[PDB]
């Protein structure tokens, strides 16, 4: 009897990619500001 | 009969330019997904 | 001075036998050696039964053949004994421990991983939490210190930097006298505010363990160490100095005709880029101690600079007579060939060079440098990035990467690392 | 500087010639494996046939063209 | 000039010599030329390969129609009394002397090579008519000489620093035992030789700091015998490669089958083999046996015999073992 | 349990659950693919939560534990780019890029840290 | 009664062995010293030197300097002393510096030795010379230290190296006389043996001349016949030689009775049994070796040896995968590893290894007949005669490179010019029906 590796998920791709969209959304809007 | 010395003469002049050799083909830097071995390539068509 | 020099000769003495005793190469040699600059204690907690695997296994490391020294010592009971079979199987262990990238470079070649040393890890948690006296009070001797000095070593392979001090400052206050220890203690600072940091923690919060050592010993500012403490700091990475020039001094009038002091010293002017000045400091040490051959790769730098090839010449004709295979030796010479225009060939010296310690000073960077010459652009910049991950504290490693990367089209990874050696060597006009 | 005082890792004395560094490349030689590498399909079978050798013969012959199916249901030839 | 011998495929101290020679030939600054018959002794032998089969063949080829010096042995005893005979060739004989005197370190040696390189080898006749603006006489790479010395050059970039230094120690081991010799004395002063050295010496671009502890090292070094010397491996008094050693011996053959040699030096160098270029060289074996026959021994005859004719087969691919019976 | 709990992104019964499985097993398994999975995914359901604090250390001892991981590092540097602690993340990017050769939600991720780096004009 | 007596003399005098010797930086006998200790049978630390407080600074300075392989600068620091005890040091660093240099200057030439079987050399022995004469002792007394002892070794052993046989044995006689438990010793002293009648030759002046400075050493010890390594003398020069066994059974099982767990006596009884051609309880001997010492690449050479005779492919593959996890840089580990790849006809890449292991140790003149042998299957004939050729060289009484050079000519029809290899063979081992 032996066990395999316990199921674990990692950052997926379209969690990143919203993140990525409002980081240039947040490195976007300040310089209008400036 | 051998010549041990025109052996050995043979055997440096292929190693000198394996550390010339050395970054080509496997070997790539991280933020460039490409290694150089096509940095020249693509060069060599830029002025082509 | 008066008794001041002379209680440093006993203890000093201790120093050099011990640490030999228990197979400190290094920490040994440089108190040895301060011994005759400087102007039989015998005792150790063993029986009878446990004396013999001492000699049993000291021996069998003498020999070189660690792995079986693992072995004959399998279950040993005694606090620092225990010390001598970890040391042999970390090792036995490092010396197979090479990655992948790295020793492609290491070698050219081009063609249990490490749960060793968790196992490690954990075995000298186990044995200090199980072992009768712990570090707290005026408990514990010298072999304490060693398997905290060892534990704290471990947690620096895990980049578990922030533990690996508060380990280290414990060795050291059980016993203090090992030069190995500080040096260890050195790649742990990778920053200059915390230097300070640092440096008040010494001076408030920590304490030394007087139980062990000699009188006007425990105290911070009466030992002598301390200074040289301080001297290695503020050297590495100048930031503010504190006492450095007043501290100085005096250690200087004490140890005379110190060769490690004077390289040190002369390396200094090196630091300044005070070529003219730097050659007579190193020209004195080479008359007094010929046969002494570390830290002469910097006489070759500067010479390099100088470009005086025929003095340089003579200089790799006399160290490689002496010596053919250690560090400095065919670092010296990669360096000659540089001279020479042959960069080609400069590579294979320095990879002979850095295949003897693969922790050396700042040979990685020179190794990357040649690279340059010869157009490859992609194994230098991934060469001196080893020099990063080993010391992050060198400022030519971080210059490098972003010099490099100049020259590739992309200059937006340069800005990051420009901007690190800025925070490293700020008084720069170049960077 | 300070190169050789420490001691905290595999360094050039520790080995007992340091001339061994000319070499340098017998750590990273991958020493073949016991069995079926001899063969350099075949040697899965080679190596099949080698342990298949231990049966009695009554047992081998319940097994000539065994075959088991991933349910449970078995199929005897 | 006895010492122990060792076959080495890098620049001999002997080879040095001839490159010494060639140096002033070329340079023509002092219009020193060397005769040509002084030059067709040294690099002649160097010249590669003889061959010679133990019997069923007889000087088939070996036998020169012009009868020629016999080759030299790599001591500067030996190679300066060439020179030496002459009324005027104390000239050439100095500068030899001078150069060997203005060597005194590897570095000097790698003056000496990047110069020949650089300027004085060129590879072909078509860039000579372009080439009248060098002051110095330049050299074709098919040429005698030419051939020779990219066989030289090549010899000089086949190896790393360990070489070099190899090259350095010998030389000085070679050059100091010239030092006690009855004919250095007749040479102790000379006054051409300062002007000679001082020639090539210049241009030291220090000699006030550095000159001092430039001594410091080349003496220390050195055997001042003040102290304990710094303990170093054992190293040959001569050195030779496999073809120079190739034409002294079948000279000696010859000459022993049927200008003076120097039977003495050459019999005891060739007793000091290391058993390996023995491997390299098995023409030592049958000089023992042709000897072996002069006394009529039978047994020492024999395994000599096939002492030559195992390594002979194995380094030679065709077969050869039809031959070894005969 | 927990991992499916999260993956039907009920974000809470996951939590509990895996919570006590690791109160469990507070005692055993300090290693071998036991401790760091739970203990990853807890922090991964977390950052899940937009509770990144107690998620920072969690990683933080996962990634002591075990270092050759590029899991570890690319989800810490995500952690951190969630906040704004830019020099302390790219750095684990860098590393978790050495360690595994594509990592392309690492490249993308690094990249417009990049972009960052630019715009920010700190002292 | 005595027996138990002896016990308790033996463990105060191996500590003392153990502790001078790896205290003077010296491994060849500190080695043996503590496993010595280590398999004798179950029934405040020791120490003292005549050092003055000022010059023992300078102990700590060469000894360290020492195996941290700076062995020239341990030199100059020590150069002005004058005591026996650190006068030997300081020569010591001078031949060992040279030793390891020669090794560094020569690696690419496999055979050692010159073609008709210094001066750097004889500096030292000067030294031990003009040293010797000025102290005043100069041996032949009773109050005769061990530093003045260990000096004699390094004088024996200097000189052997020059090829002054002849005198190297009287040195080394009076090292061991003035101080006996000396393994490194011994050895130097094995080599220069060459014959039988010169073992009988010395054996004799071991018994009737000889005797220890029982001053030096503790008492019940300096009988001759309850010593340890006139014991140890039998067991290893009568056999490694393959002479006439003389005294030699009584003194066998006596070590037996008193070093149980000696693993260097153990394989030794079980090379013994390999030596007889009696594979099966050899088998069962070395068994006991590899369970009680896992890591031993010593004598491991002939198990791996004894499983290529046996072979159980299946067994080999254990060691090699096992053998080569220790280290790489062991003259046997590459030769064991070569064993398994030859059982796997993989002859090209064997073949290899075999010159691996050689040239890591070049007195494996063993390994010289297994070159030839990989030569002959891959049907390269001329490559195979140099090889075996070489191994005759080094020592001409080999009756395996005979046998095996002979074999390749026999291989080709030349059955003649394989008559004198055949022949010459036949001195060697009369007493074969297979040749």
């Amino acid at each position: 009897m032996i066990r395999r590796a316990p199921t674990t998920l990692q950052l997926s791709h379209d969690d990143v990619t919203s993140l990525i969209d409002d980081l240039n959304e947040q490195k976007l809007k300040q310089q209008l500001n400036i | 009969k051998l010549d041990e010395f025109l052996m050995l003469s043979e055997q440096y002049k292929s190693r000198l330019p394996k550390i010339r050799k050395l970054g080509w083909n496997r070997f790539k830097p991280i933020g460039i997904n490409k290694t150089m071995y096509e940095l020249e390539m693509l060069r060599s068509r830029a002025r082509a | 001075q008066d008794k001041i020099i002379h209680d440093i000769r006993i203890q000093l003495r201790k120093a050099a036998t011990e640490l030999s005793r228990w197979k400190l190469y290094g920490s040994s040699k440089w108190a040895a050696e301060a011994l005759a600059g400087l102007a039989p204690q015998n005792g150790f907690g063993l029986s009878e039964t446990e004396y013999d695997l001492y000699l049993l296994g000291s021996t069998l490391f003498d020999a070189k053949e660690f792995d079986r020294c693992v072995f004959f010592l399998k279950d040993v009971t005694n606090p620092y004994l225990k010390f001598l079979k970890l040391y042999s199987k970390f090792l036995s262990w490092d010396k197979k421990s090479q990655e992948s990238m790295e020793n492609i470079l290491t070698t050219g070649k081009f063609t249990e991983s490490q749960s060793n040393i968790s196992s490690i890890l954990k075995e000298i948690n186990t044995f200090l939490e199980s072992y009768e006296i712990k570090i707290d009070d005026d408990e514990a001797d010298l072999g304490l210190a060693l398997l905290y000095y060892l534990r704290g070593v471990i947690l620096k392979q895990e980049k578990n930097i922030s533990k690996a001090m508060s380990s280290f400052l414990k060795s050291l206050s059980c016993y203090s006298f090992n030069w190995s220890c500080w040096l260890e203690l050195m790649d742990c600072l990778q920053k200059v505010d915390d230097a300070l940091l640092l440096n008040n923690y010494l001076y408030q919060n920590f304490q030394f363990k007087f139980s062990e050592n000699l009188g006007s010993q425990r105290t911070i500012e009466f030992n002598i160490m301390i200074k040289f403490f301080k001297l290695k700091v503020f050297e590495e990475l100048n930031g503010q100095l504190e006492d450095y020039f007043e501290d100085l001094e005096f250690l200087l009038q004490v140890f005379p005709n110190f060769t490690f002091l004077k390289a040190y010293n002369a390396t200094i002017s090196y630091n300044n880029l005070d070529y003219v000045t730097a050659e007579s400091r190193f020209d004195d040490i080479v008359k007094q101690d010929p046969y002494r051959l570390n830290d002469l790769e910097t006489y070759s730098n500067i010479l390099y600079v100088m470009q005086k090839n025929s003095k340089l010449a003579y200089l790799a004709q006399f160290v490689s007579q002496i010596d053919r295979f250690r560090p400095e030796t065919c670092c010296i010479i990669a360096n000659y060939y540089s001279a020479r225009q042959e960069h080609e060939k400069s590579i294979m010296y320095f990879r002979r060079a850095l295949t003897l310690d693969k922790k050396t000073t700042n040979a990685w960077t020179l190794m990357g440098h040649e690279f340059v010459e010869l157009s490859n652009s992609h194994a230098a910049i991934e060469c001196y990035r080893r020099a990063v991950d080993i010391c992050p504290r060198d400022f030519k490693a971080w210059f490098g990467l972003g010099q490099a990367y100049a020259l590739l089209d992309m200059h937006l990874y340069s800005l990051y690392y420009f901007q690190k050696a800025c925070t490293l060597k700020p008084w720069d006009r170049r960077i | 500087s300070s190169s050789s005082y420490r001691d905290s890792y595999f360094q050039y004395r520790h080995l007992p010639a340091p001339h061994h560094i000319l070499y340098a490349e017998w750590n990273q030689d991958i020493l073949a494996l016991p069995d079926e590498v001899a063969n350099i399909m075949t040697s899965e079978q080679n190596s099949n046939r080698y342990w298949n050798s231990f049966h009695d013969e009554d047992d081998w012959n319940l097994f000539n063209g065994m075959e088991l199916e991933s349910n449970g249901v078995v199929t005897f030839a | 000039k006895y010492g122990p011998l060792g076959i080495t495929n890098f620049i001999t101290p002997y080879d040095l010599c001839i490159l010494i020679l060639i140096h002033a030939h070329c340079s023509q600054d002092n219009g020193i030329s060397v005769p040509t018959a002084v030059f067709l002794r040294l690099i002649s032998p160097t010249r590669p390969s003889l061959e010679w089969n133990p019997l069923l063949k007889d000087n088939s080829n070996l036998r020169s129609s012009s009868i020629v010096p016999p080759p030299v042995l790599p001591i500067l005893d030996n190679i300066i009394r060439i020179l030496l005979d002459d009324k005027d060739g104390n000239k050439i004989a100095l500068t030899l002397m001078g150069y060997l005197e203005a060597i005194n370190g590897l570095d000097s040696i790698n003056r000496l090579m990047m110069d020949l390189e650089k300027n004085c080898l060129v590879n072909n006749y078509r860039s000579m008519k372009m080439r009248t603006t060098s002051t110095r006489r330049q050299m074709t790479r098919a040429s005698f000489l030419g051939t020779f010395l990219s066989t030289c050059i090549r010899k000089y970039q086949i190896g790393d620093f360990e070489m070099r230094e190899t090259i350095w120690i010998n030389l000085q081991n070679f050059k100091t035992v010239f030092k006690h010799t009855p004919l250095w004395l007749r040479f102790k002063d000379n006054v051409h030789i300062q002007k000679v050295k001082n020639c090539l010496l210049a241009n030291d671009e220090i000699s006030v700091e550095d000159q001092q502890m430039v001594e410091f090292f080349q003496h220390f070094n050195n055997g001042n015998d003040a102290d304990s010397k710094t303990m170093n491996e054992e190293n040959y008094g001569t050195l030779i490669s496999i073809q120079h050693l190739q034409s002294i011996v079948n000279r000696q053959i010859v000459n022993w089958l049927d200008y003076e040699e120097q039977s003495g030096l050459v019999f005891d160098l060739l007793d000091t083999l290391s058993l390996n270029d023995a491997t390299k060289f098995p023409l030592i074996f049958i000089l023992k046996y042709l000897e072996a026959i002069k006394e009529n021994s039978y047994q020492t005859a024999l395994d000599s015999l096939h002492n030559y004719f195992d390594y002979k087969s194995t380094g030679n691919s065709q077969n050869y073992f039809h031959i070894s019976l005969l | 349990m927990g991992v499916m709990y999260f993956k039907k992104n009920e974000f809470v019964k996951a939590k509990k659950y895996l919570k006590k499985a690791l109160e469990v097993v507070k005692d055993l398994d300090p290693s071998s693919r036991t401790t760091i999975s739970i203990q990853l995914n807890l922090g991964h359901t977390y950052r899940k939560l937009n509770e990144n604090e107690i998620a920072i250390k969690c990683f933080r001892c996962v990634l002591e534990k075990n270092d050759k991981n590029s899991e570890i590092h690319c989800s810490l540097g995500y952690l951190y780019l969630k906040t704004k602690k830019l020099q302390k993340a790219i750095d684990h990017l860098h590393k978790s890029l050495y360690l595994k050769p594509n990592n392309s939600s690492a490249t993308a991720l690094l990249k417009n840290a990049l972009e960052l780096n630019v715009t920010l004009s700190l002292d | 009664d005595s027996q138990d007596k002896i016990i308790h003399d033996i463990r105060i005098q191996l500590r003392k062995a153990a502790t001078e010797l790896s205290r003077w930086k010296l491994y060849g006998s500190s080695k043996w010293a503590a496993e010595a200790l280590a398999g004798l049978a179950e029934a405040i630390p020791q120490n003292g030197f005549g050092l003055s407080e000022t010059e023992y600074d300078l102990y700590l300075l060469g000894s360290t300097l020492f195996d941290a392989k700076e062995f020239d600068r341990c030199v100059f620091f020590l150069k002005d002393v004058t005591n026996p005890y650190l006068k030997f040091l300081k020569l010591y660093s001078k031949f060992l510096s040279w030793d390891k240099k020669s090794q560094e200057s020569m690696e690419n030439i496999l055979t050692t030795g010159k073609f008709t079987d210094q001066s750097n050399i004889s500096s030292i022995l000067k030294e031990i010379n003009t040293f010797l004469e000025s102290y005043e002792i100069k041996i032949d007394d009773d109050e005769a230290d061990l530093g003045l002892a260990l000096l004699y070794y390094l004088r024996g052993v200097i000189l052997k190296q020059e090829k002054n046989i002849s005198k190297a044995m009287s040195s080394f006689l009076k090292s061991l006389s003035c101080y006996s438990f000396n393994w490194s010793c011994w050895l130097e002293l094995m080599d220069c043996l060459q014959k039988v009648d010169d073992a009988l030759l010395l054996n004799n002046y071991l018994y009737q001349n000889f005797q220890f400075k029982f001053s030096e050493n503790l008492g019940s010890q300096r009988t001759i016949e309850f010593n340890i390594m006139i014991k140890f003398f039998k067991l290893k020069v009568f056999e490694e030689l393959n002479g006439q066994l003389e005294d030699y059974f009584e003194d066998l099982e006596f070590l037996l009775q008193v070093f149980p767990n000696f693993t260097f006596l153990k394989a030794y009884n079980a090379t013994i049994s390999y030596n007889n051609l009696d594979y099966v309880t050899a088998e069962s001997r070395f068994d006991d070796i590899v369970k009680q010492d896992p890591y031993r690449l010593n004598d491991l050479e002939t198990y791996s040896n004894i499983l290529y005779v046996m072979q159980k492919n299946s067994k080999l593959a254990y060691l090699a995968q096992f053998v080569s996890q220790i280290d790489r840089f062991r003259p046997e580990t590459c030769c064991i590893i070569a064993n398994y790849y030859s059982a796997r006809q993989e002859h090209e890449k064997s073949i290899m290894y075999f010159r691996r292991a050689l040239t890591l140790d070049k007195k494996t003149t063993n390994a010289w007949t297994l070159m030839g042998h990989e030569f002959v299957e891959l049907s390269n004939s001329h490559a195979a005669i140099e090889c075996y050729r070489r191994a005759v060289d080094i020592c001409p009484r080999d009756f395996k490179a005979w046998f095996g050079l002979g074999q390749a000519y026999a291989l080709l029809d030349m059955h003649l010019y394989s008559l004198y290899y055949f022949q010459k063979a036949c001195t060697l081992k009369p007493w074969d029906r297979r040749i």
